[PDB]
């Protein structure tokens, strides 16, 4: 059954924190980061927290967190907070897939008119923007009672209390508008080269694990990556743990020999993929986070031209700095997006993440945003 | 009349929703009434998350056209979402702006000690000693004689620069009021060229 | 060309036009010696007007992109003309910067109380003997040790954050080499979010 | 003979100081603010000096100083320095009518290619900020030896020393390339309307102060500001201390009547002067200087919208502050420069002097640099 991350942003005291663990309790009747964990009967899920637009957006590149939709938590009593407008500028920037939307405390409202104002502001404030304001769903209700309820009887039930019933619209609306994570295999074939050798009258050989797709043999492939060009050529076999294998998937610790491919004609560092899927290039703009010199990382800043190295999975290849607009000097344990070229071309793709040391030594570490030359 | 007042009222006060109608209601639906009730009732809000922890926030600073005069100021607030709203930044300029001009030297009553005060107090009711009465009228004229002391030296005791009629603490308890963090004034920095 | 050579060397070290033609003439018509001529003359100059009083200036600063750490300092020089000139602006600018990530401690060297720091050498060589070290080797460990703190905590001897290879006094002297004004540091001033 | 306000500014290392007392004790042996004086054979002068940009600002406002041409000071042997860039700002602010230049200490370089090439230098500079750089006089020497010699003859004179020769050089360049500020006499006609009253049988009469040119009768004459339109009519009539004038000149307390005036057609504030000589408006640019708390002024300090009164001459008119971009509050003792819109019309011309205040307590004190509207 599958599995989605999501994570609740809003004022804490707007319950966020009280409505996280009804979830926990609701579900559990009918189911037998310091995330909690809790799962419907379409799927599975885990919490993830979002305190600070830093502190997440640091993790986001980290490879850590990974929200695949986000619940927005806002007191019907006072209504938005100057900072919701803050809380969805983070989505929209590290681009949560959707948002689904709890107006807590609705016991404490008598007049049902301002909860349709309420409602009003929050739809709009999405629309500004880019999410699909109305298109969104807003389930009213109180996550204290709720919680209050499941204490007094663990075993409650869909039907049985008012506020639980609220709870409940509000898991089913996760389950529906929540688009499901986009699975990994199913995604166009891409393998990071870690070593490339040959076994006389075979062929020259090439081993790693396969990040994404599908792959048997006979299939056409490309090699992208540090080569003056891409060169593409067909699958001559495949095999794990050397004892041939029908055909190798996300995950899979391969091997795969090609034809028309001397020893020297592939590389670690170099990757294999679907056609027409990835192209190489050198220029590019991405969001980091340097180590701060505890964790490890430099003692000191540094300027535009900084010249490092940039881990690419398997390589460690070598590039420029361009601080942008506004930025003057880095230093550790910042945050910032600036503007990078290196000395030879690469696989690069939106959304790849990577490190970089001075030496062996990590220092930074971030994630592609954008491709430019 | 209804949603409508309290709109273009909260919208205004950017308080809460039902704060808004609550005030209305309990002040008649007059505006004036009610805007100055939201205004007093945020005060007490203030004064709950009076201690709670705020790491977060920024460094204000506010640069003299001339460049004679310039000043540093670390505000901090809960969550670093606050941090960067708008209202937070544009507080920060604004108190960055005022330490520049009313020169405060300390930031909260508090941050006074005793032998100093008290090095001071008594020079005080030193020379009240003198001019007429005695001791015993002397001790309680030198009571609102502290007062306009620290309206001069105290920061927060500061009469705004951008509005007279209210002292800076009010500025900061109102903005804490539509927001809902705590917001602090860790410390201030002022060079004034040759002084 | 002879003329290009200083015409273009001037250019360069922006030096008084005859002291130019003098250092390439004092030290061979080629560059090297010459440029290293005059920055190690420039250096005197700026020795003849240490003890120059200098009340004006401006309060430089730096802000952090991220605005989580903030700098001031007062610059002084002698006229307020040189205060407006694009050099001290950019001096003051990059003072600024620097501070805000090398965070020294003091100004200058005489702002330390100089038994402390002598109490602080024998410190070092405690340590020393200590580790099977004879008091003579000792002794001079001291200096470099002692050299290397004040090259931490001293924002005058430490080397330069956007060139290494010179410390800061440095980058000063060649300035009021090129302006003929005391130029002085008053004071700095750096807040770092909680920190 | 004619008088004429002059000021050095340049580098003190270069001499202006030194050149200041070699003029004084050159001239002497020819003719039988901290300021000297000495006179040619043509005109009389008295020495400004510049030593801040700022300073010099206040006083050019505070009426005190008022510098008719100025000499620039630089090192032969240096060359021009950074800040020379700054003294010229100063004059293209204060707008110096003319420049003349000297280059000092020619007598420690060898090489006289070189010297022609300082004085390109300097020439282009002018050149960058309006400046006649080519038309403008360069005179070449040494203050020093000039007033070394002055010190042993004090009765040296023209021909008989080589470096006094080059002073005369520059008191000649000065006596040519610096025309004489037209007598106050000698321009247009204006005086500020004080009083105004209706003489049964002769007509509406209105008295005050001329302030510039001179007036006889059946001279044509406007009456500028507060009124929606300028009306123009004609003298009918000059009267000082109630008896007949011929002629009224600047500086004489008189009273004159009008052609087609009612009484209620004029009133004080108003001015009158050579027609079309200027008019009406209500937004400008202008440089202050707020007092400082102690000399009076304000206690703290201002923003844009700030509504004070300005007084123009005899005039009291109400007014709000523009603060320009870069500038965000405005203290005592500062210098400024920012738009002001009045709420009714006033004759307005540049370099017009005023006053501004809280009840009447003045704490401020400006000139108009520029008329928007």
């Amino acid at each position: 059954k599958p599995h989605v991350n999501v994570g609740t942003i809003g004022h804490v005291d707007h319950g966020k924190t009280t409505l996280t663990a009804a979830l926990t309790y609701v579900t559990a009747a009918e189911n037998p980061t310091a995330h909690v964990e809790y799962e419907t009967a379409k799927r599975h899920y885990s919490h993830v927290d979002c305190p600070g637009h830093a502190d997440y957006i640091k993790n986001m590149i980290t490879g850590a967190a990974q929200m695949d939709g986000a619940i927005l938590v806002v007191s019907a009593a006072d209504g938005p907070m100057p900072q919701t407008r803050e809380h969805i500028l983070l989505a929209r920037q590290v681009g949560v897939p959707y948002i689904v939307v709890f107006m807590n405390k609705v016991d404490m409202v008598d007049d049902p008119e301002l909860l349709d104002l309420v409602e009003m502001e929050v739809r709009d404030l999405l629309n500004q923007y880019e999410f699909p304001g109305d298109e969104v769903p807003v389930i009213r209700g109180s996550a204290l009672l709720a919680l209050e309820q499941m204490h007094r009887n663990p075993k409650t039930r869909r039907g049985e209390n008012e506020w639980v019933d609220k709870i409940w619209e509000l898991l089913d609306a996760i389950d529906e508008y929540i688009p499901t994570p986009v699975r990994d295999v199913d995604k166009p074939f891409l393998m990071p080269v870690e070593d490339v050798f040959t076994i006389t009258g075979r062929g020259t050989v090439a081993t790693g694990r396969i990040e994404r797709g599908k792959v048997k043999v006979g299939d056409e492939v490309e090699i992208v990556g540090l080569a003056p060009e891409t060169r593409r050529t067909v699958v001559t076999g495949v095999e794990m743990h050397r004892k041939t294998l029908q055909e190798g998937i996300a995950g899979d610790n391969v091997g795969v020999l090609l034809r028309g491919v001397s020893r020297e004609e592939v590389e670690r560092g170099q990757v294999l993929a679907k056609p027409g899927s990835i192209t190489p290039h050198t220029k590019f703009e991405a969001s980091v986070y340097v180590l701060k010199k505890e964790e490890g990382g430099r003692h000191t800043g540094f300027f535009s031209g900084y010249r490092p190295q940039f881990y690419f999975r398997t390589t460690d290849v070598t590039g420029v700095v361009q601080l942008p607009p506004g930025v003057e000097m880095v230093m550790p344990g910042d945050n910032v997006t600036f503007t990078v070229e290196l000395i030879k071309p690469v696989a690069l793709e939106e959304g790849l993440r990577f490190a970089i040391r001075e030496g062996g030594r990590t220092v930074g570490a971030g994630v592609v945003t954008k491709i430019l030359e | 009349s209804q949603m409508e007042l309290i709109k273009k009222l909260r919208e205004a006060t950017g308080a809460g929703m039902m704060d808004v109608k609550r005030a209305l209601e309990d002040a008649g639906w007059d505006e004036e009434k009610a805007v100055q009730l939201l205004r007093e009732r945020g005060a007490m809000k203030a004064a709950k998350k009076a201690d709670r922890e705020a790491r977060e926030g920024i460094i204000g600073h506010y640069i003299h056209h001339n460049q004679r005069v310039g000043v540093l100021v670390e505000l901090n607030c809960e969550t670093d979402f606050v941090a960067r709203n708008e209202l937070f930044q544009n507080l920060a300029k604004d108190l960055a702006m005022h330490i520049a001009m009313m020169n405060p030297r300390y930031v909260s009553a508090e941050e006074i000690p005793a032998e100093e005060l008290e090095k001071e107090r008594q020079i005080y009711i030193q020379a009240a000693l003198n001019e007429g009465k005695p001791q015993q009228i002397a001790e309680k004229i030198a009571e609102g004689r502290l007062k306009k002391y620290l309206e001069e030296v105290v920061l927060l005791e500061q009469p705004f620069v951008k509005d007279d009629k209210v002292k800076v603490k009010e500025l900061i308890q109102q903005a804490i009021a539509k927001i809902g963090e705590n917001i602090v004034v860790r410390r201030f920095c002022r060079f004034e060229l040759g002084a």
